[PDB]
Parts: C-alpha cells; sequence; structure tokens
C-alpha cells in the first residue's frame, strides 16, 4: 500500500475496526460502525438534534 | 475541576446533566466521528494529534482539540504535569520527526521505536478525556505511512495498562511484546 490512494483505501478499510478495538482497550464494548463517512455525518446531525 | 459544571458532570455541548448519559452519548458520537477521520499527513506533529481529538469530540466538548489544563492520575500515578504538556509534546514530536516518522524500518526496529513513542505519548496524556483514543489513531495512521498496519484486536486491557506502566518506569519489554503482535505489514 505504497501509493497515497492505496494508503487511503487501507485506512478507510480499517479505521472503524480500529476504533472499536481501541475503545475496548478502555474497557468499553461498542458495536462496529459500518457507515460511510457521509452516512456518519448525517447520523451525527440526527443525534445532535436528538440532544 | 474547571471541566465540571459549578456537579457530578462535565460541561458539555449537548446539555446533558447526567454523567452516565454523557458517557454514552460520547461513546456513540466519537465512534461516528472516527468513521469520518481521514489518514492525514506523513508529517505529523502536535497540531495533527490535536486535530484528531478535535474531530472526535467536536460535538461533545467546547474544548475539543485543546490541551489538558488539570492534572490527572491513574490510581496513584500521575500523567505529565499539565503545564509541561506542550513543551514535552513538542519535544517528543521533534524526536519522531528526526526519525522520519519511523519510515523505512524493518519490522523489529519499527516495533521497538513504536513502543517507545507510544509509551512516551501515553504518559503525556495530552487531553482531558480521550487521550488514549486520539493517540492510537495518530499511531494507526503513522503506521500506514510507514508501510505497516496496527490491530488492537485481542489485546487484553489489563495487559495493555500494565505494559504501558512498566514501560513508563523503564522496561518496555511488555509493551514491545504487545506491539510485535499489533504490528503487521501494510495490506497483509
Ligand atoms: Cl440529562
Ligand atoms: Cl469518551
Ligand atoms: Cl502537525
Amino acid at each position: 500500500k505504497l501509493t497515497d490512494k492505496q494508503k487511503s483505501r487501507l485506512w478507510e478499510l480499517q479505521r472503524n475496526r480500529n476504533f472499536q478495538a481501541s475503545r475496548r482497550l478502555e474497557g468499553v464494548e461498542m458495536p462496529l460502525v459500518t457507515l460511510t463517512a457521509a452516512e456518519a455525518l448525517a447520523r451525527l446531525e440526527e443525534l445532535r438534534s436528538h440532544y | 475541576d474547571p471541566y465540571l459544571y459549578p456537579l457530578d458532570i462535565m460541561r458539555n455541548r449537548l446539555n446533558i446533566h447526567q454523567q452516565q448519559r454523557l458517557e454514552q452519548a460520547a461513546y456513540e458520537m466519537t465512534a461516528l466521528r472516527a468513521a469520518t477521520i481521514e489518514l492525514g499527513p506523513l508529517v505529523r506533529r502536535l497540531p495533527h494529534l490535536r486535530t484528531i481529538h478535535r474531530q472526535l469530540y467536536q460535538d461533545i466538548f467546547d474544548w475539543a482539540g485543546q490541551l489538558r489544563e488539570v492534572d490527572i492520575y491513574q490510581g496513584d500515578t500521575p500523567f505529565c504535569h499539565f503545564a509541561y504538556i506542550e513543551k514535552e509534546g513538542n519535544a517528543l514530536m521533534q524526536d519522531l520527526e528526526e526519525e522520519g516518522y519511523l519510515v523505512g524500518l524493518e519490522k523489529a526496529k519499527f516495533v521497538e521505536r513504536l513502543a517507545h513513542y507510544y509509551c512516551e505519548i501515553n504518559v503525556l496524556h495530552p487531553f482531558r478525556v480521550g487521550s488514549g483514543l486520539a493517540q492510537r489513531i495518530f499511531f494507526e495512521q503513522l503506521a500506514i505511512h510507514a508501510g505497516y498496519q496496527l490491530s488492537w484486536q485481542g489485546i487484553e486491557k489489563e495487559a495493555w495498562n500494565q505494559a504501558n506502566q512498566s514501560g513508563a518506569m523503564g522496561d518496555l519489554t511488555a509493551l514491545q511484546m504487545i506491539f510485535s503482535k499489533v504490528v503487521s505489514e501494510a495490506g497483509e
């Protein structure tokens, strides 16, 4: 994954898995987020409205 | 604590007044924000680490991205004194930059340097909440720029915290052992 586009694709493929596992190191079990970045932004907007 | 309302609860942007509900909202919102974080640059100093934290916490805290302003303990062990964070953080990032962000290294050497830098940043604990999360994203991205990839899967929390503590006291053996497992070749 030497190319900028290859590195970015790797990052996108792993970032959510990583955050789940990362949070587990803090002792918290959370479900895996499978949303795309755009979907996550739209869901964040709903959650802000909800609070 | 200046981060608390003048109660049991940290001041927050969501007008939540119950600590447990704030915790849960943070777990959910940080996880959605982490789904939007891009790889970022090869050249990464303290401002890039602050940007990760800002990204994660921008919905929750006005202070997202800002350095910690109080002292924090894990048990009886203090993290870096707050007034020293900027000086120590900058110095550490400068050492990292002089090592070219760990690029061009064979696996054993990468693991060794990574454990070292991970240990140093962990003691720094630059943010009031979420330091661990921001630090790990910073290093996950760094690894990919360096031709490696990190997985935190299957690392036990107790082993993780003990490894970091031993490392901060001068024996990086346990943290390097964890990193030998966490690290694999990029795209492998
Ligand atoms: Cl509430
Ligand atoms: Cl959190
Ligand atoms: Cl930077």
